[PDB]
RNA sequence: GAAACUGCGAAUGGCUCAUUAAAUCAGUUAUCGUUUAUUUGAUAGUUCCUUUACUACAUGGUAUAACUGUGGUAAUUCUAGA
RNA sequence: UGUACAACGGGGUAUUGUAAGCAGUAGAGUAGCCUUGUUGUUACGAUCUGCUGAGAUUAAGCCUUUGUUGUCUGAUUUGU
RNA sequence: AAUGUUACCGCAAUAGUAAUUGAACUUAGUACGAGAGGAACAGUUCAUUCGGAUAAUUGGUUUUUGCGGCUGUCUGAUCAGGCAUUGCCGCGAAGCUACCAUCCGCUGGAUUAUGGCUGAACGCCUCUAAGUCAGAAUCCAUGCUAGAACGCGGUGAUUUC
RNA sequence: CAGUCAAGCGUUCAUAGCGACAUUGCUUUUUGAUUCUUCGAUGUCGGCUCUUCCUAUCAUACCGAAGCAGAAUUCGGUAAG
RNA sequence: CUAAUUAGUGACGCGCAUGAAUGGAUUAACGAGAUUCCCACUGUCCCUAUCUACUAUCUAGCGAAACCACAGCCAAGGGAA
């Protein structure tokens, strides 16, 4: 997460180690999106790093405008699989998973956001807020 | 004797989950009435 | 503290009880336990599942006295007969012949 | 959440402000229809039955009888209907209801007076307000004083007075 | 009305349906300590004051519970009291 | 004569030329293959009941707006209870 | 030799998903006897419904018990 | 094993020892600066790496071969079952278990570097020579684990064929 | 890898940070030089796993310098927890 | 081609030292042949957890072998280093 995030966020379950390739959620032209890092993650020898919902990652567009192709761009995950837990005391887990890519700042590339979005990530990215529909 | 679950709210100011519920978990130990037997004295020497 | 309601069998979930879904379309299931959760990942239809509440519903199953009768009901009989009609005087034409 | 409380025989109305969640309580799980004793409201109301009605939540949804749930939907509302009034011939529109089970994300129950308690309530039963209109049609003033066709109804209709300056009109 | 509360108001005690897995009943007074424990069910356990004052604002909140989880722990405990159960369930076979 | 109900109109008009290549369109046909608000002209003595102790015809039924009053929501040509 | 201990039994808790049996105007239908049908009858039919959230299992490291039946002195060794 | 026997409650020599790093809010668009830019202490909320537990919850595990379902065959049919290196499938309690789950991780002193006080040597001057103040993820304790099977204390009862 | 002298570098200014010509050292994860031990046998490179140690300290604690206004950085001390 | 490629492929060729039955070039089909990427798949991994059988383990009976100068706690020193 780091730069840009307004708040704090509480610790939830990482669900997205390097590698693993998300939906893009955004209206920008990039199908999926390919994590290659997590900000503000640390370090065990051989532990994967992996992202959960509501962090910013780098990442790769696998399919997709050729003009987001082939380069590393900073993305925020909106969406996990892996069930988490909250402190109201509930696991619970979206169908897919989903990000949408951003600007170091946090600010958004394209201007909506397809299907729901965690409350977690919406608290974190103002941006995201704004151009999210149904959350949680 | 085992754990359980509790639900209250959290008085945390600054906090996300200021003034909202939170569900915990806890144990429970069975404590019957303690009963006195006796009494030790102990004095302090070099040796402890 | 709300007690929220199992979207398969019916059941109560207390707090911290079970699991809970977000579908793709933004639809929300809360499953009591992982039997339900599973049955509903199967795509099996609880109106078909003898123990559910939907198919205790629609079978009809000992729903017995809720069907029974019940006293609920009312008496009035009172008047205010109009508004700027004086109504002083619309208690004696009030009383007719029959 | 606040009650607002009807006396349909006396055509009064005032409401009421209820905090300490334990007298609010009793309503909950209750749909609309269903009485509700006062005793356990108040001890201001003792004796009360109340006949909830709706109300209408925070963010101002309204219930609609017969939805059940304790929560919203989005329905498809036809003429004649409760919550929606058609702008145009054979005009449905989709809109958010709240349910009919009552629930603490209510701003305001509205409930009506079936059964008086052993206490007079301010408002209500210490004050009654006139029927604004009387019966125009011929058989329904016939029937309003018990006429039995004869008795010739053109002295029957009501009468309202009405001041212009120094005169005074019927 | 041992695992009763403000908020709770119904009578019922800590005890889970069922019993407490592997114990039984506690018909006596309690200490209800928050998390876990070293050691298991039916040890011996010494609680000790603290050696220190904490002031931490974690120390020092004052808690007051709403609801004390009493479903049974032998299985997926779907009730809190016999009372709820027979309310839901409706009548069965044995019964009256 | 406000408001509201009822009725009628809002399917005309205006704009654009994206699709469309036997389609549209044009001239010429057909309905013994159909629907048609409206305008105009015509058109209705029969309605009940084992048919004397009889059916409201000098005319049968309520249920609603506007209105009054109690309200909810940051927010709309939102609307709830009485 | 007693809020004793054990083997059963009872009640709770929990898991599964509605037991066997019998019945039915449920059932694509099918045959056989004639008294050739103004439900003609005797049966058969995957399945379905009723009695039935039933039946089965549940301490082997679950809880509980006013009931039943039983058990309750064998061996060895130790001193400043 | 043996320092009479046996039991209970304790002491503490020695040995081990543990926590770690970041960000945000706020301070503050402040101090400083012509401007461009642009901090920190105190306070708050979270996080990383590590550690010790624990199983209320969620998840994993299934010979509970617990309930149900399925193929093939065998018991004349029925019921109820056998066989298929645990026949196969769904659910599955209990137990075990996961930064895949939850909880918990103490505070005193003495110091280093360094900055100082008083102050001679050397009538002046100097943190140093004598004496001395403040001081670090250091060190010693506190706390935590073991308890010397040749370290120890308090206490109970101590046999007759 | 580290010093001593200080001509120079650094607008001015040897030594903030550096530093020629020379010169004194330390180290034994370089490579050589040697051939003392093993040829009736001490299993090869790398990686994986895991523990401990060194300090010539990359980070983290507390400091002293600056060609240190702030911010950033550089030099140095106690430091291997 | 990848975020990134001492890999792969397509090109280039004064090619240390290609080259014509020392056979050169091409080549459908075939390969438990060497190599590269992709889809599916997955406990290979992140990061480990749980279950079954047979072992190990304790008992009765049965009962070997290798090896053995003498033997078996360390730090330093010197000493065939
Ligand atoms: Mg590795
Ligand atoms: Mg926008
Ligand atoms: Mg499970
Ligand atoms: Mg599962
Ligand atoms: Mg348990
Ligand atoms: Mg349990
Ligand atoms: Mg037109
Ligand atoms: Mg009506
Ligand atoms: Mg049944
Ligand atoms: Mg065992
Ligand atoms: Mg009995
Ligand atoms: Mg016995
Ligand atoms: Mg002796
Ligand atoms: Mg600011
Ligand atoms: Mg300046
Ligand atoms: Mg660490
Ligand atoms: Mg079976
Ligand atoms: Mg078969
Ligand atoms: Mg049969
Ligand atoms: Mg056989
Ligand atoms: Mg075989
Ligand atoms: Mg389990
Ligand atoms: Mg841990
Ligand atoms: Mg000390
Ligand atoms: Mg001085
Ligand atoms: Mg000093
Ligand atoms: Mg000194
Ligand atoms: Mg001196
Ligand atoms: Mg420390
Ligand atoms: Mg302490
Ligand atoms: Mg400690
Ligand atoms: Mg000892
Ligand atoms: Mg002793
Ligand atoms: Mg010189
Ligand atoms: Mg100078
Ligand atoms: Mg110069
Ligand atoms: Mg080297
Ligand atoms: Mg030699
Ligand atoms: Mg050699
Ligand atoms: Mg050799
Ligand atoms: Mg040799
Ligand atoms: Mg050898
Ligand atoms: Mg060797
Ligand atoms: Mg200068
Ligand atoms: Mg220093
Ligand atoms: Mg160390
Ligand atoms: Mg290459
Ligand atoms: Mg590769
Ligand atoms: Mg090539
Ligand atoms: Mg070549
Ligand atoms: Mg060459
Ligand atoms: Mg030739
Ligand atoms: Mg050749
Ligand atoms: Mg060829
Ligand atoms: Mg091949
Ligand atoms: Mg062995
Ligand atoms: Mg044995
Ligand atoms: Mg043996
Ligand atoms: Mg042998
Ligand atoms: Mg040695
Ligand atoms: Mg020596």
């Amino acid at each position: 997460s780091g730069n840009g995030a307004q708040g704090t966020k509480f610790r939830i379950s990482l669900g997205l180690p390097v590698g693993a390739i998300m939906n893009c959620a955004d209206n920008s032209g990039a199908r999926n999106l390919y994590i290659i890092a997590v900000k503000g993650s640390g370090s065990r020898l051989n532990r994967l790093p992996a992202a959960s919902l509501g962090d910013m990652v780098m990442a790769t567009v696998k399919k997709g405008k050729p003009e987001l192709r082939k380069k590393v761009m900073p993305a925020i995950v909106v969406r996990q699989a892996k069930s988490w837990r909250r402190r109201d005391g509930v696991f619970l887990y979206f169908e897919d998973n989903a990000g949408v890519i951003a600007n170091p700042k946090g600010e958004m590339k394209g201007s909506a956001i397809t299907g729901p979005v965690g409350k977690e990530c919406a608290d974190l990215w103002p941006r995201v807020a704004s151009n999210s529909g149904v959350v949680v | 004797a085992g754990m359980t679950t509790i639900v209250r709210d959290l008085d945390r100011p600054g906090s996300k989950f200021h003034k909202r519920e939170v569900v915990e978990a806890v144990t429970v130990v069975d404590t019957p009435p303690v009963v006195v037997v006796g009494v030790v004295g102990y004095v302090e020497t070099p040796r402890g | 503290m709300k007690v929220e309601i199992d979207s398969f069998s019916g059941a109560k979930i207390y707090p911290g009880r079970g699991t809970l879904f977000v579908r793709g379309d933004s639809k929300i299931f809360r499953f009591q336990n992982s039997k339900s959760a599973s049955l509903f990942k199967q795509r099996k239809n609880p109106r078909r599942i003898a123990w559910t509440v939907l198919f205790r519903k629609h079978h009809k199953k000992g729903i017995t006295e809720e069907v029974a009768k019940k006293r609920s009901r009312k008496t009035v009989k009172a008047q205010r007969p109009i508004t700027g009609a004086s109504l002083d005087l619309i208690k004696e034409r009030r009383s007719l012949k029959p | 959440m606040k009650l607002n409380i009807s006396y349909p025989v006396n055509g009064s109305q005032k409401t009421f402000e209820i905090d300490d969640e334990h007298r609010i309580r009793v309503f909950f799980d209750k749909r609309i229809g269903q009485e509700v004793d006062g005793e356990a409201v108040g001890d201001e109301f003792k004796g009360y039955v109340f006949k909830i009605s709706g109300g209408n939540d925070k963010q101002g949804f309204p219930m609609k009888q017969g939805v059940l749930l304790p929560t919203r939907i989005k329905l498809l509302l036809t003429k004649n209907v409760s919550c929606y009034r058609p702008r145009r011939d054979g005009e449905r529109k989709r809109k958010s209801v709240r349910g009919a089970i009552v629930g603490p994300d209510l701003a305001v129950l509205a409930l009506v007076i079936v059964k008086k308690g052993e206490q007079e309530l301010e408002g209500l039963t210490d004050t009654t307000v006139p029927k604004r209109l009387g019966p125009k049609r011929a058989n329904n003033i016939r029937k309003f004083f018990g006429l039995s066709k004869e008795d010739d109804v053109r002295d029957f209709v009501i009468r309202r007075e009405v001041t212009k300056g120094e005169k005074t009109y019927t | 009305a041992n695992g009763a509360t403000s908020f709770d108001r119904t009578k019922k005690t800590i005890t889970p349906m069922g019993g407490f897995v592997h114990y039984g009943e506690i018909k006596n007074d309690f200490i209800m300590v928050k998390g876990c424990i070293p050691g298991n069910r039916k040890r011996i356990v010494t609680l000790r004051k603290s050696l220190y004052t904490n002031t931490s604002r974690k120390a020092l909140e004052e808690v007051s519970l709403k609801w004390i989880d009493t479903a049974s722990k032998f299985g997926k405990g779907r009730f809190q009291t016999p009372a709820e159960k027979h309310a839901f369930m409706g009548t069965l076979k044995k019964d009256l």
